[PDB]
């Protein structure tokens, strides 16, 4: 299930479901970065382990991240994509990333890649005696930076488009159900006792 | 690499597979006699015959579209008599969608059959009409294509069967669908089980304007029966 | 068979506006665009600026920015044109043509003109 | 872009240039004193399904030109050029 | 279609040959205990990642470049690390050249390792200093290529280890290195063996202006060794 | 090749026209009184990393234009605009 | 972080020549052309030509062909430009700005100015 | 098509402009006094077989020019320009 | 050896015509197209068309449509070029030159010239 | 992927079909002592050698050529110089045509072999001179193609042995001829049995104005034997 990788504001609609490459685009920019939270606000809220793992309060199992280049034919290039575990922070230049899990992915041989994500965890934590809610701390990332540029012809469009995909493995488990938050508490209902009448 | 059914023959495709939609074939109603017990009439060489529609046009802007199934061939051909003069009928389809487009340009389509698509109004706390669903052969377009019309997202919209037509690698689809209903016959001229429905997720580009990269739908009726019209006495 | 029916011809004073229609039958609306045209009674003619009826994008001569608007019906299968602060020089002849199926601009049906 | 078409009226080669390059892309439409249009050639050699066969249109990289074999009562009609190569797209001054 | 080392992987490749510098592998030192005997450290694990370096240019006036291979992991990761606080390594290696351009450029590479690379300096009598050998992860470029900066001719320089990239053919070259050297562990920070050039014999062109087709160069230690900074007593 | 851009003041859509086709291919900068100097548009429909959301650019084959919805005290600055299609490149008179 | 630093304003008698700098820090300077242009004050901009830092080729516009000269430096990671007798329609500022890794002429990185 | 040539007369870079661009395609052309005329550069930038080496042509998008290093005797003639791009063809003024 | 032989010269009073002929030998004749050229006394050349021998299409100047005609014989080897309604400013040299394999304009054989 | 035939070598050509003309090789005359009893001299090593003619041009307005096949080669090399003195010949050919354009070009080629064709002039009661069917290398050009230049059409001409050059799949063809004559051995300087003529049916056409698409072909005499120049007494 296809997740938001457009995390920039101001993106409204189906907008979000893609990062532009343009030609005229320098070396070593950071395109996305997908922090590995399901509870918190960012391209892994709105998917589809995203919504059954609201119902559950703990969670704990490994991912499966797929990506999809939606360009032309001729149009080549690579790109870099960065694992940080859940110790250290996110990278912000190339070289600082390079050190770290990478693969070196390029356009004209595939068009589809595939990137296991080891284990993560999660759960609630209403610690103190009011109501105070403790947020978990931020465990992994996967980022992506623009090793050489995009090469095109003279007739194809110099933008190209990305999508991103997720998926749970097999030991993913859930434990504790508890109720969700997502719709809204109540509001009107336009004929909200047709039963009674 | 040919699909001769019938009458017809949709020839000269690009490699596809029958990824069946679940794990199931129309099956011809294995064992019923407890229901409508006039032997169903089962036409099996009459109907199977790749009805295609007419080409779509997929411009930058462009946003969806949409067909209800059992409602798209209600008008057209041997299938569209049979649906009048009968009132019961059990069948399952078959689909292929192909578009064509050279090699410079790129895009991505979302080929998804969603069954029972309730569809809903924008804005408003009036059911839609009877206009609003039945629109024939020609289909319908997306309003909100993010939400499919009814709330329910379009990045969750892969649980249910689909395939990719992405312009770089491929460009046909091709999705079998079973007997998708609680009651093992219905009533053809007000029930829709499945509704096809494409959607561009990446719009297409090019260096020039508006290239139409124009694309076919071809539905066939893979397993059909209806009630029987002819009977002793 | 492919018609393109206009409306009768009418007139204003100045400092007012009109709109005007293009019905047509005979084919899929949706997929064609509406190129609209003018002529001044004793010359050639002028490009004005097309609708899409698929998407509503328009877009217009750089002369005629300001001065003509652009909208497209699906219902009622009925290209509308409507103009806006009319002077003595609007008095010409106004067309309606069709596209082609791929976007290309030549022109076989066409409208029978309409006088301001 | 202008595109210039040499004679003003007619009394058969009817020739227009063009400011730059259009590769073929032009069109010629023939207007009846009722109020009727249809076009003749399209990208500048082909012919219309439905015309009378003497019409013939030439080809260069800028000045084209149409040519008429025999002339007759009701083909005397204003004739317009187009070019569809770049917008806006420009018709001529029309001869006769 | 890829070469996982360990914890970087160089994914999707056009097919490519391990053609060995040669014809040996690094080998592991087979039988030395009279020389260095505090057995060596010999880690694995933890230096085989193909550190990438940076993308170079190429247009029509450009005219080569080279890298001493030693020189160039330095400052670089683990084994950058490595380098100090250890005063004796032995690694062979493995180099992964891939450039990348269209259906439209034309072009010739010639992918070439030489061992004990010894500059020159054009017409002075004074040998080259420290600043301009130790270039470092940047290299370094021909000045005059025609006789690779010490004399020597190019048209006789495929008695090296060599590959061509033929942007007609292939865009890809891929040399595996043994240990070349007299002794049997060397200093990393003052001698440097192999001499990864490439020179572009053909000059590319297209009809537009100055293209870029960039270049990577990808290198890994093979089979790498240091001395023992742990013992007993 | 020659651009013009057609006001010379403005006191919000501001178009300029081109000598030729120019296939995109078209920035849009503007120029603080300070003296700094960042782009907006780039390939005639894009944004910069780092702009505001309301302006967008038009695009044609010859005629382009900038749009901006809202105005501001420091969006007060002139604009010009640029073809890159064919050296030697040249900007427009620029506005305000 | 980029930056374009370049050197502060001087003037000259005519008949004279003068030399400026604009010196980058931040990037590999190897990579890309250095634009250079010309404001008059109270007018547009003009575009002068560049100088590749990699190969040292230039490319001036036709009517700076005997007026100035480029030149790049790779040690000090400064490119220069020349002028050549100098008139009074020559007080003007100069610019300097980068191009792009793949040869496009949109520039994001400029300089301050530098008044003749 | 129009093509200006800048020096009308010499007493040793020879431009030439265009008014559109022309991507190459370019001949540099000299004629003898005798009245002989043979080529000297082809595609603005490769030389003829059989011509010293001592020529050489520039290249841009619209404004190409010729370099001759050193001068001699009967290297005194006009020397003219063509552009091939577009019919029709078009050559230049002339130096000398 | 490619050698393109003209006629001698000739003039005629005004209102006349007259035919002229490039007279080809050394290569298959039939293979390259064969351009015409006109130079006024003390001006540049101005280009009036080409014929190609193999199919015998001729395309002509817009300005020299009506003056000149153009045909090529193939058993001779001869191609001619002939005149009409002559006037005072049609004196001048003629030329004729031929093209490429491939169909090129540049132009590597020569006639020697043949007044007016 | 190459055609070694003695001296020479047409290298690198396309996958080919030795398509037989009719059902039959060249043979070598079996058994004939009744005829011209001085044993065939049967040259085998010095003649086989595909002769390569000149290239011709295919632009828009081209309508076809042809060539007499034991005229084309009386001039030409080792066989050229046996066909004087020597006044009888016994050999079969083979055919190998091929064009080249690139992958925007577009048209069609009939390849065709003609045995006996006699020709005909247009419009006149008298037959055609030495000159007009003796043309030699260079060849000849169909002036009225529709109808071969004799009255039968060009429809029905598939009754021959053909193939095709069709510019979207291949740009090759091969046709190997036998010896079609009644007598066994024939006369070289008056008499031509086979007429190889290639027809553009569909013709050429590209954005730009006539590209050449230039064609080859090449002729090799495959199992050759001439009368006896040497006897004993």
């Amino acid at each position: 299930s296809m997740m938001e990788i457009n995390n920039t504001e101001s993106a409204v609609g189906m907008e979000r479901l893609k990062v532009d490459i343009s030609a005229l685009t320098d070396v070593d920019q950071l395109l996305f970065n997908i922090p590995l939270d399901i509870q918190l606000d960012g391209p892994l809220r709105n998917t589809l382990v995203g919504n059954i793992s609201r119902y559950y309060t703990h969670w704990s199992g490994s991912l499966e991240m797929t990506f999809m280049f939606c360009g032309s034919f001729m149009a080549t290039g690579k790109l870099i994509l960065c694992y940080t575990p859940p110790g250290g922070s996110c990278p912000t230049t190339r070289e600082t990333a390079m050190l770290g899990t990478h693969i070196v992915w390029d356009f004209g041989l595939q068009s589809s890649v595939t990137l296991i994500i080891p284990w993560i965890s999660g759960s609630h934590y209403r610690m103190f005696n009011n109501d105070a809610k403790s947020t978990n701390a931020n465990v992994g990332y996967v980022t992506c930076f623009m090793q050489t540029n995009l090469i095109v012809p003279s007739e194809s469009s110099d933008t190209c488009s990305l999508i991103g995909f997720i998926a749970a493995k097999d030991d993913f488990s859930l434990r504790l159900m508890r109720d969700s938050p997502d719709i809204g508490q109540l509001d009107h209902l336009h004929a909200a006792e047709a039963a009674y009448q | 690499l040919q699909l001769k059914l019938g009458n017809s023959a949709i020839v000269t495709q690009e490699a596809a597979n029958y990824c069946c939609a679940y794990g199931e074939w129309p099956n011809y109603l294995p064992d019923h006699e407890a229901v409508a017990i006039d032997k169903p009439t089962q036409p099996e060489t009459a109907t199977d015959r790749f009805y295609t529609l007419k080409s779509v046009k997929w411009e930058t802007g462009s946003t969806g579209w949409w067909w209800k199934l059992p409602d798209a061939l209600n008008n057209i051909g041997m299938f569209g008599q049979n649906v009048q003069h009968h009132y019961l009928y059990r069948s399952g389809f078959l689909i292929h969608v192909q578009c064509n487009a050279t090699k410079f340009h790129q895009g991505a389509l979302l080929v998804v059959a969603i069954p029972e698509h309730q569809r809903g109004a924008h804005n408003t706390n009036t059911s839609p009409g009877f206009d609003d669903i039945m629109k024939g052969e020609e289909g319908g377009t997306f309003n909100h294509p993010y939400v499919l019309d009814d709330g329910t997202s379009l990045a969750c919209a892969t649980i249910f069967p689909h395939q990719w037509i992405n312009l770089r690698t491929n460009n046909s689809a091709t999705i079998v669908l079973p007997w998708m209903n609680a009651a093992p016959m219905d009533f053809p001229l007000r029930h829709n089980q499945w509704t096809l429905a494409i959607i561009p997720v990446v719009p297409l580009g090019t260096r020039t304007t508006s290239s139409m990269v124009p694309i076919t739908v071809s539905i066939a009726p893979m397993c059909c029966e209806f009630n029987g019209l002819r009977h002793a006495i | 068979q492919v018609q393109l029916q206009q409306s009768g011809t009418e007139l204003a004073k100045p400092g007012a506006s009109v709109k005007m229609s293009c019905k047509a039958s005979g084919y899929t609306f949706t997929n064609y665009w509406m190129h609209w045209f003018k002529q001044r009674p004793g010359q050639g003619l002028e490009w004005i600026g097309y609708v899409n009826p698929n998407t509503d994008y328009t877009d217009y001569n750089h002369k005629f920015k300001d001065k003509a608007t652009l909208t497209a019906d699906k219902s009622s299968s009925t290209a509308y044109m409507q103009l806006s602060s009319l002077t003595s020089e609007d008095s010409a002849v106004y067309f309606c043509a069709r596209g082609t199926f791929g976007n290309y601009a030549s022109f076989a049906y066409w409208g029978q003109g309409t006088l301001v | 872009i202008q595109m210039i078409q040499s004679p003003s009226s007619m009394f058969v080669s009817l020739s227009c240039r063009a400011s730059q390059d259009i590769r073929g892309n032009l069109d010629w439409y023939q207007q009846k004193p009722g109020g009727t249009i249809k076009l003749l050639i399209y990208s500048t050699s082909n012919l219309n399904s439905g015309v009378p066969s003497r019409f013939s249109g030439s080809g260069s990289g800028s000045d084209y030109s149409l040519t008429i074999s025999s002339l007759e009562s009701e083909d005397f009609a204003d004739y317009y050029c187009l070019q569809r190569n770049a917008y806006p797209l420009t018709f001529g001054g029309g001869t006769k």
